[PDB]
RNA sequence: AAACUCCAGUUGACACAAAAUAGACUACGAAAGUGGCUUUAACAUAUCUGAACACACAAUAGCUAAGACCCAAACUGGGAUUAGAUACCCCACUAUGCUUAGCCCUAAACCUCAACAGUUAAAUCAACAAAACUGCUCGCCAGAACACUACGAGCCACAGCUUAAAACUCAAA
C-alpha cells in the first residue's frame, strides 16, 4: 500500500544531495515501488548526536518520500538504506493519511463507581 | 528584561554576560554527591581540569565522609584551588542525591565562587542495568 | 414541557437578560417566558419553520420595547 | 435547629409538648426509669422533620413504633 | 468518485521521467508540518 | 493463487476501469494491497464455484467456505512461522469447527455436502 | 479529577483481571490523619563549622 | 550522552540567590517524578513488589483525592453557628 | 487465614526431599 | 384530559459534549511543535492526561507520536526543543510556584 | 573491616543486556502472559454446554547442545556480627537470568469466586470476604492425620511429574 519514508540525509552540497535523493528513489522503483511525491521539510540540527557508518553527524537534511509499494518491498528497502552512507536515518512507516480518523462525539463524563461494596453496617 | 530560568542557547545571541564571558565559556563545577562521599571537580569550558576536592581528600574518612559538613569542607577547598587559577563564576552540575547535594554547593559559595546556573545530571536509565537486590533490613 | 425547547434556544442565543428573576411573586413573568408566549401565539398562525418562527418572535418583542441583547 | 425556636413556641400556644433538642436514649422505651413508675407516654407523636442532623432516621421514629405510639411525620 | 479522484492524482506523480526535475523542485521549496494548539483549540501556524 | 495483476474485489466492478492508465491498474491490483484483500477474492472464487447463491453470506456453505479460507491462511502463516503457538491453536480450533459445520451440513443437505467437499478438496472422516 | 473506579476492582460483574488490590475497603472514613511532627535536624552546622575552622587556624 | 548539555534540568540562578534556584530545581524534579524514581532504582524492585506498590499508590491517590474533594465541599460549613442556643 | 495447613505440608515435603536425597 | 402533564423528551438544555483541544485534528509524529507542547521543558517527560487535559484517544495518539518522533530524529528526548519554548501554554502545570 | 588503588572525576568513542515519563490509561490474548520503535503476517465458531482415556499451550526454576558478557546473582570464598551464624550486613565471582534448537509440564498457575442465558422481587443474607439468587450443563468434594506418601501404571521425565492407597492412631481437625 501507501507508505511514507522519513528520510534524514547528511548535510552535503546540492549536487551530492540531489544525487542521493535520485539514487534513493531509483531504489524504490527498482523494487516495484510507485513514488508519489518528494517533500522537503528543510535542514535543521539533529536533536541528538547520531553515529552511522563510523561517522558523527550533528546536522542533517529532512526529506519525505511517499510511494506505493507491495508489502514485500518494504523489507528490501530497509536493507538498502542501511548500506547507504549518505543516509543518516531511514524509517518506513504507513502513510498517516491512509488511516481515517474516526469522528469523535466528544467526552462522556464517567460517573463515580457505585455498588462496589455491600451496604452492610460495618 | 524579565529573568528567564531557562539557560541561553549557545547558537543564539544573548546579552547576558558575566565578567565579559558568555554562558558557554563559564567554567563548570561538577558535583558527584554519592550516599557515602562527595566528589567535586571544577573544569573550564575547554574541559581543562582546574580544581578537584572530595571528603576523602579533606580530612574525612569512612562514615564521616557521608555528611553535609564534610561535603561543605570539600566545597570550600575546591573553591580555594579554583580561585587560585582565576575562577570566579561557575556553572553547577550536581549528580546524585547524596547528603552533600546542597552542602557541597554551599562550600563553593562561601569559598569565593559565584553560582549562575544549577543543573542536575543524575543518571536515570530508561528501562538499562538491573540494580542490586533489596536489603533485608 | 413543549416550551422547554424554546427556553433552551432562547438561553443559547440570547442568554439570561439583565432583568432579575423574582420567584417570590407567584405571577412573575420573565423575559424568556414573554418570549415563549409570543412564540406560541405566532405558531398558531400556521408557521412550521423553526428558524423563521424564532426570528419573527424576536422582532415582535423589539417592536414592543423589549431589550434582546445577543451573546455575540 | 433552624426551626427549633418556632416549634417550641407553637407547642406552648396549642397546649402541647415539643422535643426539639437532643434525644437522649430511652426517652420512650425506658421512660418508666427516666421519669417515674407512673409517667404517661404521649398518645401521638408528630415529626415536623423525620431526620436527625446526620441525615438518618430519627431515633424516636423507631422507638415510638416499639411503644405502639402512632406517628405523623413530614 | 474515489477512482475518479485517484485517477487525476496520478497525472502529477513521480515517474522515471519526471525524476531529475522533481528532485530539483523539492530542493527549492519548503513545507511546515509543525503547528501549535492553544487552549481554545485554535491552530497557530509557524511564520518562517 | 489469484494473479498479482488481479484487481481488488471492491474495484473489480467499477465502470470504465479497463480504460484507465496501467499505473492506476497496478495500484488497484493485489500487488499494492495486503494479504487479507487477497483472501476476499479467494473466498469469492469458491463462493461462485460451489454455492448456488453466492450473494447469501449466512448459509452453511458460505460459512464453511469462509472458514476454509482462514484455515488456508493459517497453514501458510505457520509455514513461515513454525514456532507461532498462538496461530497453531487457531488452526486447530478452525479445523475442529469446520468439521462441526461439515457434520451439520452432511446430516441436513447431503447433495451440497458432496459439492462442498469436491470444491474445497475436503476429505470428511468420521471421528475414531 | 479522581481516577475512575469502573472495572478496577475484582468483582462478580467484572470479567477482566483486577486492576487494584486494596488491603482496605475504598470507603471514606470519618477522620483524617493527624498532623505529623517534623523530623528533627541539626541546626547551625554552617556557623559551627566556620567557628571551628578558625580554632584549627588559631 | 548524545544530547546537548546545559539544557535539560538546568535552572539559572537569579541575582546570586542560589537557595531559591536549588529549591526550584528540586521542585521541578519532584513534580516530574524524577526524585521518587531515583530512590526506588537504588535497589531492584521485583515485578511482583512493584505492582503491589503501584496498586497501593493508585488506591492511595483515589482516597486522597476523594477525601480532599469532600473537605473542600464541606469547608463552606466551617462558619460560626447561626442558631446558637438551639 | 493462617498458614498452619501449608506449614504441615511444607515440613512433610521438606523431610520427603531430604529422605529422597539421603537414599 | 389535562394538557399540562409532563411529556417524554430528551434534555433540551443538555450542553454539547466537551472536546479536547486536539479533537478533530490530525496528530503526526513529524509535527514536533505540537508534540513538544505536551512534554516537560526541563526533563522531556510526557505529561499525563491530568495535565494535558486531552481525552483518552488523543492522549494515546500523542504518546505514540512522541515515541515515534524521538527514535526518528524529530524530537529530543532528554529536554524540550528550545525553539518551541515560546509556544502557547496548554498544560495545567506550574513549576516556579 | 575486607576489596580496589591497571582507581576515581571531566570528555569522546561505544550492546546478543534491559525497555523512565506517558500509565491518574484499563486495553489485548485461551490461560500463562503482554507497556522502546518500524514493517509483515495475524487475533477460531451465525445456538449453547461438552474430552483427568485425545490434541495443542502453559510464569519462574531446571536439564541438553552451541554461542553472547553489561548488570544482577544460588553455591562458594573473603570481611564483619554472634554464645555459635553453614544466616541477616559488605565485597568478589560461577551456575543461572539472554539468543538458537530440543526438553521439563510445576506455582498462593489465586480475581482460591466454573461456561451460557437471566433476575434485583420475595424469606436479601450464619460469619467474614467481593450483595442475594434462577435455569441448564460439565468438573469436583464427603472427619483429621498418615499423604503433593507406598505400590501399580504412563511419560524425551531416572533425586522427577501425573494418577493415588492402606494398616496403625486420634475425637477431634
Ligand atoms: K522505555
Ligand atoms: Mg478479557
Ligand atoms: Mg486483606
Ligand atoms: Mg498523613
Ligand atoms: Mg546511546
Ligand atoms: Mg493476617
Ligand atoms: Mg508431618
Ligand atoms: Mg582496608
Ligand atoms: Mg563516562
Ligand atoms: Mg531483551
Ligand atoms: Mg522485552
Ligand atoms: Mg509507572
Ligand atoms: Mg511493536
Ligand atoms: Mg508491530
Ligand atoms: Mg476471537
Ligand atoms: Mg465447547
Ligand atoms: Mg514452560
Ligand atoms: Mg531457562
Ligand atoms: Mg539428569
Ligand atoms: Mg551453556
Ligand atoms: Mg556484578
Ligand atoms: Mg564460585
Ligand atoms: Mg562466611
Ligand atoms: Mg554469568
Ligand atoms: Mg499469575
Ligand atoms: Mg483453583
Ligand atoms: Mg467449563
Ligand atoms: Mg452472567
Ligand atoms: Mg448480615
Ligand atoms: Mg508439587
Ligand atoms: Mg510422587
Ligand atoms: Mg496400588
Ligand atoms: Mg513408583
Ligand atoms: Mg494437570
Amino acid at each position: 500500500p501507501r507508505y511514507e519514508l522519513a528520510l534524514i540525509l547528511k548535510a552535503m552540497q546540492r549536487p551530492e544531495t540531489a544525487a542521493t535523493l535520485k539514487r534513493t528513489i531509483e531504489a524504490l522503483m527498482d523494487r516495484g515501488a510507485i513514488v508519489r511525491d518528494l517533500e522537503n521539510l528543510g535542514e535543521r540540527a539533529l536533536p541528538y548526536r547520531i553515529s552511522a557508518h563510523s561517522q558523527q553527524h550533528n546536522r542533517g537534511g529532512y526529506f519525505l518520500v511517499d510511494f506505493y509499494a507491495p508489502t514485500a518491498a518494504v523489507e528490501s528497502m530497509v536493507e538498502h538504506l542501511s548500506r547507504d552512507i549518505d543516509v543518516i536515518r531511514g524509517n518506513i512507516v504507513k502513510h498517516p493519511l491512509t488511516q481515517e480518523l474516526k469522528e469523535c462525539e466528544g467526552i462522556v463524563p464517567v460517573p463515580l463507581a457505585e455498588k462496589l461494596y455491600s451496604t452492610k453496617k460495618r | 528584561t524579565k529573568f528567564s530560568i531557562y539557560p541561553p542557547i549557545p547558537g543564539e545571541e544573548s546579552s547576558l554576560r558575566w565578567a565579559g564571558k558568555k554562558f558557554e565559556e563559564i567554567p563548570i563545577a561538577h558535583i558527584k554527591a554519592s550516599h557515602n562521599n562527595t566528589q567535586i571537580q571544577v573544569v573550564s569550558a575547554s574541559n581543562e581540569p582546574l580544581a578537584f576536592a572530595s571528603c576523602g581528600t579533606e580530612g574525612f574518612r569512612n562514615a564521616k565522609k557521608g555528611t553535609g559538613i564534610a561535603a561543605q569542607t570539600a566545597g570550600i577547598a575546591a573553591a580555594a584551588r579554583a580561585k587560585q587559577k582565576g575562577v570566579i563564576h561557575i556553572r553547577v552540575v550536581v549528580k546524585g542525591l547524596g547528603p552533600g547535594r546542597l552542602s557541597a554547593m554551599h562550600g563553593l559559595i562561601m569559598g569565593g565562587l559565584e553560582v549562575i546556573s544549577i543543573t542536575d545530571n543524575t543518571p536515570i536509565p530508561h528501562x538499562g542495568c538491573r540494580p542490586r537486590k533489596a536489603r533485608k533490613l | 414541557y413543549h416550551e422547554d425547547r424554546i427556553r433552551a434556544k432562547f438561553y443559547s442565543v440570547y442568554g439570561s437578560g439583565q432583568r432579575a428573576f423574582d420567584l417570590f411573586n407567584p405571577n412573575f413573568k420573565s423575559t424568556c417566558q414573554r418570549f415563549v408566549e409570543k412564540y406560541t401565539e405566532l405558531q398558531k398562525l400556521g408557521e412550521t419553520d423553526e428558524e423563521k418562527l424564532f426570528v419573527e418572535t424576536g422582532k415582535a418583542l423589539l417592536a414592543e420595547g423589549v431589550i434582546l441583547r445577543r451573546v455575540g | 435547629r433552624q426551626f427549633s425556636y418556632l416549634i417550641e413556641n407553637m407547642a406552648r400556644d396549642c397546649g402541647e409538648y415539643a422535643h426539639t433538642r437532643y434525644f437522649r436514649g430511652g426517652m420512650l422505651t425506658n421512660a418508666r426509669l427516666l421519669f417515674g413508675p407512673t409517667v404517661r407516654l404521649p398518645d401521638l407523636i408528630i415529626f415536623l422533620h423525620t431526620l436527625n442532623n446526620i441525615f438518618e432516621p430519627h431515633v424516636a421514629v423507631r422507638d415510638a413504633a416499639k411503644m405502639n405510639i402512632p406517628t405523623v411525620g413530614i | 468518485r474515489e477512482v475518479l479522484q485517484l485517477q487525476e492524482e496520478v497525472k502529477n506523480f513521480i515517474t522515471r521521467e519526471n525524476l531529475e526535475a522533481r528532485v530539483e523542485a523539492a530542493l527549492d521549496s519548503r513545507k511546515n508540518y509543525n503547528w501549535a494548539i492553544t487552549r481554545e483549540g485554535l491552530v497557530v501556524r509557524p511564520q518562517r | 493463487d489469484p494473479p498479482p495483476s488481479t484487481l481488488l474485489k471492491d474495484y473489480q466492478n467499477v465502470p470504465g476501469i479497463e480504460k484507465v492508465d496501467d499505473v492506476v491498474k497496478r495500484l488497484l491490483s493485489l500487488e499494492m494491497a495486503n494479504k487479507k484483500e487477497m483472501l476476499k477474492i479467494k473466498q469469492e472464487q469458491f463462493m461462485k464455484k460451489i454455492v448456488a447463491n453466492p450473494e447469501d453470506t449466512r448459509s452453511l456453505e458460505a460459512r464453511i467456505i469462509a472458514l476454509s479460507v482462514k484455515i488456508r491462511s493459517y497453514e501458510e502463516h505457520l509455514e513461515k512461522h513454525r514456532k507461532d503457538k498462538a496461530h497453531k491453536r487457531y488452526l486447530l480450533m478452525s479445523i475442529d469447527q469446520r468439521k462441526k459445520m461439515l457434520k451439520n451440513l452432511r446430516n441436513t443437505n447431503y447433495d451440497v455436502f458432496e459439492k462442498i467437499c469436491w470444491g474445497l478438496g475436503i476429505e470428511y472422516t468420521f471421528p475414531p | 479529577a479522581t481516577p475512575s473506579l469502573r472495572g478496577r476492582l475484582a468483582r462478580f460483574g467484572n470479567p477482566r483481571k483486577p486492576v487494584l488490590k486494596p488491603n482496605k475497603p475504598l470507603i471514606l472514613a470519618n477522620r483524617v490523619g493527624e498532623r505529623r511532627r517534623e523530623k528533627g535536624e541539626a541546626t547551625c552546622i554552617t556557623e559551627m563549622s566556620v567557628m571551628m575552622a578558625c580554632w584549627k587556624q588559631n | 550522552a548524545k544530547h546537548l548539555k546545559f539544557i535539560a534540568r538546568t535552572v539559572m540562578v537569579q541575582e546570586g540567590n542560589v537557595e531559591s534556584a536549588y529549591r526550584t530545581l528540586n521542585r521541578i524534579l519532584t513534580m516530574d517524578g524524577l526524585i521518587e524514581d531515583i530512590k526506588h532504582r537504588r535497589y531492584y524492585e521485583k515485578p511482583c513488589r512493584r505492582r503491589q506498590r503501584e496498586s497501593y499508590e493508585r488506591c492511595r491517590r483515589i482516597y486522597n483525592m476523594e477525601m480532599a474533594r469532600k473537605i473542600n465541599f464541606l469547608m463552606r460549613k466551617n462558619r460560626a453557628d447561626p442558631w446558637q442556643g438551639c | 487465614k493462617n498458614v498452619l495447613k501449608i506449614r504441615r505440608r511444607k515440613m512433610n515435603h521438606h523431610k520427603y526431599r531430604k529422605l529422597v536425597k539421603k537414599t | 384530559s389535562n394538557e399540562d402533564l409532563p411529556i417524554s423528551m430528551e434534555n433540551p438544555y443538555k450542553e454539547p459534549l466537551k472536546k479536547c483541544i486536539l479533537c478533530g485534528k490530525h496528530v503526526d509524529y513529524k509535527n514536533v511543535q505540537l508534540l513538544s507542547q505536551f512534554v516537560s521543558p526541563f526533563t522531556g517527560c510526557i505529561y499525563g492526561r491530568h495535565i494535558t487535559g486531552l481525552c483518552g484517544k488523543k492522549q494515546k495518539e500523542i504518546t505514540k507520536a512522541i515515541k515515534r518522533a524521538q527514535i526518528m530524529g524529530f524530537m529530543p528526548v532528554t529536554y524540550k526543543d528550545p525553539a518551541y519554548l515560546k509556544d502557547p501554554k496548554v498544560c495545567n502545570i506550574r513549576y516556579r510556584e
